[PDB]
């Protein structure tokens, strides 16, 4: 009665490009191409697809497949599998405030960056404006110029000392206070996935047609145009470049995982409410499948994309890519690509579309980022909560907005590092691998292969099985171990973090999955008897 | 890294004449070739940067021509002054490396060997020991021999060749040969004699002293 | 103008270490990279890595990791550089030289630093004067000059009175033997000026601090 069964999508295409959406991001567009540059050049392809085999595209069908087939929340689902790895489907929810806490105002920037493309002279083109100092030098002024060590350039001034205004704060220490350019941006963008989440999965299956469509066609306006410009190639020389040396370090494989795990993006819940809203007859293998081969494509054409033009602006100032290209971070495309476009015709047009396209790239997965939080919730407490849709997503996009004002702040770039390598990883992967290991060795592979047997009507391969038991848990166990062995030293902008940064990362770290092991003492206390049958109770599933 | 090669380490060059040397680099540099000139005895002086642009303070007479891989430090009217080692270093890519070096040698006309003989002074002798010393001064080119002479006998032990670099002013070698003795040795024979075989003449200089107190 | 004046000449033992200075002068020293370039005897230069004055900020080559520290005071804007593990190869000449940060070129150098790694004893050099003899035609010039016998390391400067006048003096490279050099110089001066006026050939040793003078007397 009442509500009884969920609802199911509106079309095949639909959900297979909002998982394409939300598996590419700006780290698709970016990060990979770094480093898949700084890794062994053209060699990193080689580890790239083994993470990939072994690790990656097991977890994301296993993932897709649990939530087309329970069609359960994140949190509603482990009720119905193990009740005491419930907390799990609230840690999840923790992770993704912080997440939502900056991945957003990133985007933000972008859109401050959008609306300032609109002039027939970029902003970030001469020296004179209201925000450079005495050392900006430009172009298109008296040739010869000799760079200093404290000379800059308008581009690296725009972004550090207007939009960003990260000059008025001091460090982590003295960040405040907020910037309310950025405020007002992040919320456009915060109504701009209201009004495209609030619906359900409805909006976000019909703005998933345009966030996830219009990325491809920007990179390839950006392709055709990078390789038309002159010396090109020294980008695509770099990028390719076998170094099979460093195939020998033990850190490349270590990236190469960590790189494919968050940009396939399993085990956050995403995967799972999207796949819960579905035909339960509907094939799952091949979806994932070709989702997952396209959003590595789709990297792997981005990194021409980026090359070619920083090869163009290595040709134009004097070559070696990787010292055009040595910021691994926000700078790469803010300060270095946005100074290439200003030196091309039609800059107006390539700008607009570039950071058009950068905001394109964050929406969508943010779409999804949300969408799997509001329907563990809905989810886990019903008819307490479904009352309205609206109400709820209300609460969500606001929360993450009052969790943004930390990161709208003049250090907030300062605190998107922070949160964006000590904080929101370890846990996604400590969740991730625990995920696993509750699917794979507590509800059982038997059992499991069952059920995909059910739905599909074969059961999956001995390939699978064999990755499911040992090859995926080993897969995130290696990149968890990996980063708690030695946290890397965090730097940004002439600005090495604290000692105690790391703490605050554990901080914020550690407060994310308190509610695991709290929740598995809640459970354990609550339940009567003896703890040997408390846990039985608590390990089998419900059997009505 | 990068490897610069300079083919040819030593190049041989007129007053007024055009010189260019070579400089060939490992991958394509596009338009990053410093070019420097080192004197010796002095540190190296940067002269050209970027391929052709010429650094504040340097004559006109040195160009900078090139745009790849292969690049190329030309001289219009060499000077007497202009007797240095010339470098070639790529400013591009981490490390920075350098050009083998190529010393620009002057040709110049045959010069006669000014040679001169000299006895050992008695602060020597007081020490102890006795060297007569052959000098050979403004000459042309290098290629020049040094024979000795004790008392007739073609004398060889003993005998050190230092040769010089090239002037600065006039280009012209010089060399001297160091005649070693003891001063048992000295007291025991007169009149020394040293003498040079150079192209300028066939008959070679012969000098000689007594040492009978000069 | 811009002037980066160095440390003298270093004589060491093998194994122990040394460090080399680099006072700056002329210029902005917060403006520039300062870089350390080695020059090994008839070889080519090599660049063992730069160090940014604000912060210290070192960048060492491969090839020089854990071989060279490179340190900067910015108090008295001076550049330092220590090498440990001294072996025969790093007996060379190094210089200190500014660079900018684009175009990457060496615009002003340092007069260099001769080091010579042996466990040689500084020896003080044998100055005896080169005259000529009493029985010579005097022509229109005479040739003067003196000699250095048996010293170590090559640290050693032979003047003519103060350096006035040098217009023909020729100075023989030293040859090393048995562990000691040996140079010579010498000096073409008018026969108006000699017996009659002072000529005196200055000898100075710097590795052992020891200045000998000696006076020309036919
Ligand atoms: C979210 C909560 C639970 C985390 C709190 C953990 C505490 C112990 C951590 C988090 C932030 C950390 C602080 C971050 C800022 C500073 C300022 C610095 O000048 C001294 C260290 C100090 C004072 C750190 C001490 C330890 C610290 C206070
Ligand atoms: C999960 N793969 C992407 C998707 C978008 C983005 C992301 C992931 C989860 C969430 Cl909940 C959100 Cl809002 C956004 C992200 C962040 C860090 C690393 C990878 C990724
Ligand atoms: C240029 O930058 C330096 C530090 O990078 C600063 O000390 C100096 O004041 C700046 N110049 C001007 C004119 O502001
Ligand atoms: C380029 O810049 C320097 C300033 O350091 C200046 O002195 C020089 O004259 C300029 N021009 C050339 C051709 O080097
Ligand atoms: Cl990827
Ligand atoms: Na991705
Ligand atoms: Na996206």
């Amino acid at each position: 009665g009442s509500q009884g069964e969920r609802e199911t999508w509106g079309k095949k295409v639909d959900f297979l490009l909002s998982v394409i959406g939300y598996a590419v991001d700006l780290g698709n567009v970016w990060r990979f191409p770094y480093i898949c540059a700084q890794n062994g050049g053209g060699a990193f392809l080689l580890p790239y697809t083994i993470m990939a085999i072994f690790g990656g595209i097991p977890l994301f069908y296993m993932e897709l497949a649990l939530g087309q087939y329970h069609r359960n929340g994140c949190i509603s689902i482990w009720r119905k599998i193990c009740p005491i790895f419930k907390g799990i489907g609230y840690a999840i929810c923790i992770i993704a405030f912080y997440i939502a806490s900056y991945y957003n105002t990133i985007m933000a920037w972008a859109l401050y960056y959008l609306i300032s493309s609109f002039t027939d002279q970029l902003p970030w083109t001469s020296c004179k404006n209201s925000w450079n100092t005495g050392n900006c030098t430009n172009y298109f002024s008296e040739d010869n110029i000799t760079w200093t060590l404290h000379s800059t350039s308008p581009a690296e001034e725009f972004y550090t000392r207007h939009v960003l205004q990260i000059h008025r704060s001091k460090g982590l220490q003295d960040l405040g206070g907020i910037s309310w350019q950025l405020a007002l941006c992040i919320m456009l963008i915060f109504t701009v996935i209201y009004f495209s989440i609030w619906k359900g999965v409805k909006t976000s299956g019909k703005v998933v047609w345009v966030t996830a469509t219009f990325p491809y066609i920007a990179l390839s306006v950006l392709l055709v145009r990078g390789a038309t410009l002159p010396g090109a190639w020294r980008g695509v020389l770099f990028y390719l470049k076998p170094n099979w040396q460093k195939l020998l370090e033990t850190g490349v494989w270590i990236d190469a995982a960590a790189q494919i795990f968050f940009s396939l993006g399993p085990g956050f819940g995403v995967l799972l409410a999207f796949a819960s809203y579905n035909k339960f007859n509907n094939n799952c293998y091949q979806d994932a499948l070709v989702t997952s081969v396209v959003n590595c494509m789709t990297s792997f054409v981005s990194g021409f994309v980026i090359f070619t033009v920083l090869g163009y602006m290595a040709e134009m100032r004097n070559e070696d890519v990787s010292e055009v290209a040595k910021d691994a971070g926000p700078s790469l495309l803010f300060i270095t690509y946005a100074e290439a476009i200003a030196n091309m015709p039609a800059s107006t047009f390539f700008a607009i579309i570039f950071f058009l396209m950068l905001i394109t790239l964050g929406l969508d997965s943010s779409f999804a980022g949300l969408e799997g939080v509001i329907t563990a919730v809905l989810d886990e407490f019903p008819h307490v909560w479904a009352k309205r849709r609206e109400r709820f997503v209300l609460a969500v996009v606001i929360t993450c907005f009052f969790g943004s004002l930390v990161t709208l702040t003049f250090g907030g770039a300062y605190v998107v590092k922070l949160l964006e390598e000590y904080a929101t990883g370890p846990a996604v992967l400590t969740v991730a691998l625990i995920e696993a290991v509750a699917v794979s060795w507590f509800y059982g592979i038997t059992q499991f292969c069952r059920d995909v047997k059910e739905m599909l009507g074969f059961s999956p391969g001995w390939f699978w099985r064999i990755c499911w038991v040992a090859i995926s848990p080993l897969f995130l166990l290696f990149i968890i171990a990996s980063f708690l062995m030695s946290p890397p030293q965090l730097r940004l902008f002439q600005y090495n973090y604290p000692y105690w940064s790391i703490i605050l990362g554990y901080a914020i770290g550690t407060s994310s999955f308190i509610c695991i092991p709290t929740y598995i003492a809640y459970r354990l206390i609550i339940t009567p008897g003896t703890f040997k049958e408390r846990i039985i109770k608590s390990i089998t599933p419900e059997t009505p | 890294d990068i490897v610069m090669t300079q083919s040819h380490k030593f190049m041989s060059t007129s007053v007024g004449d055009r010189v260019s040397i070579t400089c060939k680099a490992s991958q394509d540099v596009s338009t990053a070739v410093a070019w420097y000139q080192q004197k010796p005895g002095q540190s190296p002086k940067l002269l050209i940067y970027s391929a052709s642009y010429r650094y504040t303070g340097v004559p006109d007479r040195f160009t900078g021509s090139g745009s790849g891989t292969d690049f190329t430090f030309t001289i219009s009217s060499v000077q007497a002054e202009d007797l240095a080692v010339y470098y070639c270093q790529q400013h591009y890519s981490i490390p920075r490396t350098f050009g083998g070096g190529t010393k620009l040698e002057i040709k110049r006309a045959d010069a006669a060997p000014t040679v001169s003989i000299f006895p050992p002074s008695s602060e020597q002798l007081t020490s102890g020991g006795a060297s007569v010393v052959c000098f050979l001064n403004n000459f042309y080119p290098k290629d020049i021999n040094v024979k000795w002479k004790i008392d007739g006998s073609e004398r060889q032990n003993g005998v050190l060749n230092s040769w010089t670099d090239q002037d600065s002013k006039d280009s012209t070698y010089s060399m001297s040969s160091t005649l070693t003795l003891t001063k048992d040795e000295y007291e025991r024979h007169n009149s020394y004699t040293c003498e040079a075989t150079h192209k300028t003449s066939t008959s070679p200089i012969v000098k000689s002293f007594n040492r009978n107190e000069c | 103008e811009v002037q980066l004046q160095q440390s003298g000449p270093e004589l060491v033992k093998p194994g122990a270490s040394v460090k080399i200075s680099c006072k700056a002068s002329g210029y902005t020293f917060t403006d520039y990279y300062m870089n350390w370039v080695k020059q090994s005897h008839g070889k080519s230069l090599e660049w063992i890595g730069n160090i940014n004055p604000n912060n210290g900020g070192t960048s060492y080559n491969q090839k020089f990791k854990g071989k060279a520290t490179l340190t900067v005071d910015k108090s008295s804007t001076t550049a330092y550089m220590e090498l440990r593990s001294l072996t025969s190869e790093d007996s060379a000449v190094y210089y200190c030289t500014r660079s900018p940060v684009r175009p990457y070129y060496f615009d002003y150098w340092g007069q260099g630093t001769t080091l010579t790694v042996s466990s040689a004893k500084t020896t003080p050099p044998s100055v005896y004067p080169l005259a000529p003899g009493c029985g010579d035609t005097t022509g229109s010039s005479v040739t003067l000059g003196c000699l250095v016998k048996g010293y170590f390391p090559e640290s050693v400067t032979v003047t003519w009175n103060s350096g006035s006048l040098s217009s023909s003096v020729h100075t023989f490279p030293a040859l090393l033997q048995s562990g000691l050099y040996t140079m010579s110089s010498s000096v073409t001066v008018p026969s108006s000026t000699w017996p009659s006026q002072t000529v005196t050939c200055s000898v100075a040793h710097p590795a052992s601090s020891t200045t000998v003078d000696k006076k020309l007397e036919p």
